[PDB]
């Protein structure tokens, strides 16, 4: 199937209490790979993924002195972000951007991302095109400006649809026993009465990899959300995940309802009944 | 790999 | 804006008392990201206790995990004790063994 | 920077257009930018690319094509004053500016009016020396070293008076020696038969 | 006119004594680095900083080192200088997109001893008799001779005014002893005019060489006059046919 390169970068503004915190983090299909702490001891780039340890010292020399010198960017974006929106100085501000590749199964790129969030908010950002940028507010159109004539848009679009996807290509084959594993999810149905005329069926789904799947309850083969619970989807800590849907059923009535299993793991899509 | 992204000044 | 975490404790591997596992509480969708998530063992808070990288998903949101090594008994109770900004007192979930 | 760097120093007449191709190798490249340096200055850049592609900017034309992984520049209209070190960029090694191998260009200054001819300059009252000018020769013509260690010659340089349209080529030759002339000034160069010699 | 500023532009200095080049960038760029430039090997990066407090080694960084604790600044150290680390020095920074842009380079000359060091002989020669006759057009050749190490700037000037229509100015020194490390150098330019202006014995032509050599500080022991950084001239006048 297609795959997918992340990178996460967040800064947060401590006020009186030094420079602003600053994470950094990347990810091969939920996967993660390295991670970059600005108040760690280390103060460089490390390795979070077995694969990835295999990489030669010029590799994590360069990895920590663009990821450092981000952090310094974003710490600068944040002191124009006051500026731009006439913020005090005394309150704390978050600033992420996103940046990514996504490539299907011949290795072909596909799609690229970059865009960046203030207060959690919708900033700017790379649209599909990759030519032209998509400015949230008044604010955000100031700086579209500024990158507009400095020729950004280009820039990131090569990067993308070349440094990227290369790297992308070359970590999948070095993580090939790893990245390239399709995990079934295993499959169990649970059931808890709540009073003597309700009762609870709920669907767990463990152990699959990626993280991408749907769990759908469906009454005499129809869907429904009335009366559904349905987690986030949650990671299990040894690289596998999890989730589950519950649904509150009339007593004696269990049999009406059917649990659908939905990933690419599966060669046919799975049904669950009581 | 992360991408060169310094003198992206707001 | 501000977003309240969605909490979910667990276990890695379905709950046999007597088998070591790990437990974990999931933490998402929430803003800012100041969060302290702590382990509860029949109400005090477990020591050593590893949490993951800050990150976040497609929504600008962040999600974190706090898992700890473990082995469940029918005495035994946990809980995950949540502290976020967005809550006026901090949230505390037990461990439901099918949630 | 190694080896293979198209031969020898690219040599282009006045007036025409001027090519340049260079192939590189990380195909994680995909920014470049075109610097032109004069001797002993600072490098300047002059274009930026990008997408694969042409982008035009006055006489200058860059080219990109990330498919056989070739960068262009073209300068249409050369004139003289073109002449330099022309050579790309693109950060590749993960953070860093690799100086591909840079190219030197010559435009030729296009003499309407030959008259190869060797003077000799007068003496001054301040030095010993005596110089010998080669000058307003075809552009055709290439100056080469002195055979004696003790006799100075420097190469062809273009010099133009924009007020009479007139654009001249000439070398020096200079020494101490009393062997020294004008006449053998110049015998270890090709110089046109046609050369003039005074009195 | 904002620019990368390097400081000094030209030094001199006794394999050893330790010194520093600083560079200055006013633009707010977060990346800046060094080059050294020689002949036949082009330009080549010494260390890189992407941002503040973040350093990498560059091609050939043996012997030097850095330092980013500010954004506007970005100095280079020598230890313990080498005559090999004689060249020619470029300091960049780059910004929006990820154009660099230039200082105007520095000029470093390691040499063994200071006694090296000569100052250069200007002399201007006046044009051929034969020239005039035959062109009609009067060339006069400046000469620059002996001066270690090769830091100059030639110009000529007419009655008082900088002159360009007419002159060429050869492109770099000459090693006048090739064979030699710490061989003297010299350069010629030439100002050609109308025959007419020449024979005008009221019109004044002055050659000016700037010399970068040592400062006032340091030691000289020598008879001979300290090779400091000044300026040397030779003239002529107009002389009627």
């Amino acid at each position: 199937g297609s795959h997918s390169m992340r990178y996460f970068s967040t800064s947060v503004s401590r006020p009186g209490r030094g420079e602003p915190r600053f994470i950094a983090v990347g990810y091969v299909d939920d996967t993660q790979f390295v991670r970059f702490d600005s108040d760690a001891a280390s103060q460089r780039m490390e390795p979070r993924a077995p694969w990835i340890e295999q990489e030669g010292p010029e590799y994590w020399d360069e990895e920590t002195g663009k990821v450092k010198a981000h952090s310094q960017t974003d710490r600068e974006n944040l002191r124009i972000a006051l500026r731009y929106y006439n913020q005090s100085e005394a309150g704390s501000h978050t600033l992420q951007m996103m940046f990514g590749c996504d490539v299907g199964s011949d290795g072909r790129f596909l799609r690229g991302y970059h865009q960046y969030a203030y207060d959690g908010k919708d900033y700017i950002a790379l649209k599909e095109d990759l030519r032209s940028w998509t400015a949230a507010d008044m604010a955000a159109q100031i700086t579209k400006r500024k990158w507009e004539a400095a020729h950004v848009a280009e820039q990131q679009r090569a990067y993308l649809e070349g440094t990227c996807v290369d790297g992308l290509r070359r970590y999948l084959e070095n993580g090939k026993e790893t990245l390239q594993r399709t995990d079934p999810p295993k499959t169990h149905m649970t059931h808890h009465p709540i009073s003597d005329h309700e009762a609870t069926l709920r669907c767990w789904a463990l152990g699959f990899y990626p993280a991408e799947i749907t769990l759908t309850w469906q009454r005499d083969g129809e869907d429904q959300t009335q009366d559904t619970e349905l987690v986030e989807t949650r990671p299990a800590g040894d690289g596998t995940f999890q989730k589950w849907a519950a649904v509150v059923v009339p007593s004696g009535e269990e049999q009406r309802y059917t649990c659908h299993v939905q990933h690419e793991g599966l060669p046919k899509p799975l049904t669950l009944r009581w | 790999r992360f991408p060169l992204t310094f003198g992206w000044c707001f | 804006i501000q977003r309240t975490p969605k909490i979910q404790v667990y276990s890695r591997h379905p709950a046999e008392n007597g088998k070591s596992n790990f437990l974990n509480c999931y933490v998402s969708g929430f803003h800012p990201s100041d969060i302290e998530v702590d382990l509860l063992k029949n109400g005090e808070r477990i020591e050593k206790v590893e949490h993951s990288d800050l990150s976040f998903s497609k929504d600008w949101s962040f999600y974190l995990l706090y898992y700890t090594e473990f082995t469940p008994t029918e005495k035994d109770e946990y809980a995950c004790r949540v502290n976020h900004v967005t809550l006026s007192q901090p949230k505390i979930v037990k461990w439901d063994r099918d949630m | 920077k190694e080896v293979e760097q198209n031969s020898g120093p690219l040599s282009v007449p006045e007036g025409a257009i001027a090519s340049l191709n260079c192939t590189y190798s990380d195909r994680g490249s995909q920014s470049f930018f075109w610097y032109r340096q004069y001797s002993g200055k600072s490098p300047e850049l002059i274009m930026s690319i990008y997408s694969n592609g042409d982008k035009e900017d006055g006489r200058f034309t860059a080219q990109l094509n990330k498919a056989s992984q070739y960068v262009s520049l073209l300068i249409r209209d050369s004139q003289p004053s073109d002449s330099a070190t022309y050579l790309w960029g693109t950060y590749n090694q993960g953070g860093k500016l690799i100086f591909g191998q840079g190219t030197e260009l010559s435009v030729k200054p296009n003499i309407q009016n030959p008259d190869p001819a060797v003077y000799q300059l007068r003496d001054s009252k301040s030095s010993d020396k005596s110089v010998c000018l080669f000058t307003d020769f075809d552009s055709q013509t290439n100056v080469s070293q002195s055979k004696d260690s003790d006799v100075y010659i420097t190469d062809k340089c273009v010099l133009d008076m924009r007020s009479m349209d007139f654009k001249s080529n000439s070398a020096v030759a200079w020494s101490n020696k009393s062997d020294f002339a004008c006449a053998n000034a110049f015998n270890n160069s090709i110089i046109p038969e046609d050369t003039f010699f005074p009195s | 006119e904002a620019q990368v500023t390097q400081n000094p532009r030209y030094l001199i200095t006794v394999t050893g004594k330790k010194l520093t080049v600083t560079c200055s960038q006013n633009m707010n760029h977060e990346y800046m680095s060094w080059y050294r430039q020689d002949p036949g090997l082009g330009l080549r990066q010494i260390y890189y900083s992407m941002n503040v407090e973040v350093t990498d080694k560059g091609d050939v960084p043996e012997g030097y080192k850095v330092s980013r604790k500010e954004k506007r600044n970005f100095p280079l150290i020598l230890e313990s200088p080498s005559p090999n680390q004689t060249s020619l020095y470029f300091c960049a920074s780059s910004g929006a997109s990820h154009e660099q842009y230039f200082g105007p380079g520095t000029r470093l000359t390691v040499t063994e001893d200071l006694k090296n060091v000569f100052p250069p002989e200007v002399a201007v020669f006046e044009p051929s008799e034969a020239e005039i006759s035959h062109t009609q057009k009067a060339t006069l050749v400046c000469l620059a001779t002996g001066f270690y190490p090769d830091h100059v700037e030639l110009s000529w000037w007419v009655n008082g005014k900088e002159v360009h229509s007419g002159v060429c100015t050869d492109p770099q020194p000459l090693k006048e002893q090739p064979a030699l490390n710490d061989s003297r150098y010299a350069l010629s330019s030439r100002l050609r005019v109308s025959a007419t202006f020449w024979q005008n014995p009221r019109n004044h032509f002055r050659c000016q060489v700037q010399f970068y050599g040592l400062s006032e500080n340091d030691e000289w022991t020598q008879d001979r006059a300290k090779p400091v950084t000044q300026i040397v001239s030779a003239e002529a006048w107009g002389r009627a046919d």
